[PDB]
């Protein structure tokens, strides 16, 4: 699925 | 310079800068209002905070025109007015209490770690702090938390040089595991639980809000737009452009403290004063709605 990390970036 | 508290250097600090919007004051009373209706006949109700809550208590915010990375970005330092143990909760955080005491907020998701919503007594049981809390620390071995009157003392997850008491084997031994702080750093992982929660909350919310975050950082930047996965609507409330402005179904641009204000007065709710900091673990039973305004 995808990454928990704190960044940033797409939600899709 | 907050490195320091020996956070990353790494970090891609977003868009810092952009110039504040206001709504003229007739165009605003008419979208508090509108507000106001969508919370009355909305049955699940999430907000989603962010450090433009705080600024009226003397913290500043990380990207408005003197947050702390828009500073760092030009080569200066930021100011603080106040220390983290002195702030005091808001008129916004004082509405969010009374909020959720009437059965008008489901759940609220902080990216704050300024310790307040906490502090104002807002119920621990229906709060997410996805970025951490600057008052609490936990174990690394059993995960167990300790929430604490003062600032824990480090960020970025360190060991804060407390140990912990939890009971294991059989009660024959302490866990002895250490605390760390609870700053996430960049790209560290969120805490699964209060993720877990907040998504759950997000998803299933018919209204979402945010209050005061430019929405740059995920995944609790993304997550006033699961609402709108099911149908539900999306209102946000900023006085910078946020990143996902073009998905609102209403947008605010003006002081959370202003319209939170007129919020609660067409809500027919007063706004609770605060005693000093209070940690409630867990949500009351929900006193009764006011009488229907509309
Ligand atoms: N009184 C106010 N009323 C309404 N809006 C306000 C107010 N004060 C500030 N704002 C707006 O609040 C927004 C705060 O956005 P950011 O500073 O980006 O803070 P936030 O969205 O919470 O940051 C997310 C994350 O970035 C991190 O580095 C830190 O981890 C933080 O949790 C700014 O866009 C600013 O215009
Ligand atoms: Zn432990």
């Amino acid at each position: 699925k995808q990454t928990a990390r704190k960044s940033t970036g797409g939600w899709w | 310079m907050n490195y320091a508290a020996g956070l990353s250097p790494y970090a891609d600090k977003g868009k810092c800068g952009l110039p504040e919007i206001f709504d003229p004051p007739e165009e605003l009373e008419r979208k508090v209002w509108e507000l106001a209706r969508l919370v009355w006949q909305s049955s699940s109700v999430v907000f989603h905070t962010g450090a433009g809550i705080s600024t009226a208590s003397g913290i500043p915010d990380f990207r408005g025109p003197h947050g702390v990375w828009t500073m760092e970005e030009r080569g200066l330092a930021p100011k603080f007015d106040t220390t983290f143990e002195s702030a005091r909760p808001t008129q916004t955080h004082m509405a969010l209490v009374q909020l959720e005491r009437v059965g008008l907020l489901r759940f609220l998701v902080s990216q704050n770690v300024d310790g307040l919503h906490v502090r104002s007594g807002f119920p621990r049981d229906k709060l997410a702090e996805l970025h951490g809390n600057m008052f609490v620390e936990e174990c690394a071995k059993c995960k167990t938390q300790y929430v604490r009157d003062t600032v824990v003392g480090t960020m970025g997850l360190k060991a804060t040089g407390r140990l912990c008491t939890v009971a294991k084997a059989r009660g024959l031994r302490a866990c002895r595991g250490e605390l760390r702080d609870t700053i996430l750093d960049w790209e560290d992982s969120l805490p699964d639980r209060d993720l877990a929660l907040a998504d759950e909350a997000s998803r299933n919310a018919d209204l979402s809000i945010t209050l005061g975050t430019s929405l740059q950082i995920r995944p609790s930047g993304n997550l006033p737009l699961a609402t709108k996965r099911r149908g539900g609507r999306l209102v946000i409330v900023n006085l910078q452009p946020t990143k996902h402005d073009r998905h609102a179904d209403l947008r605010i641009h003006g002081y959370v403290d202003e319209v939170m204000t007129r919020l609660m007065k067409h809500l027919g709710l007063e706004i609770p004063a605060w005693d000093g900091p209070r940690v409630l673990e867990r949500a009351l039973p929900p006193l009764p709605r006011p009488p229907t305004p509309k």
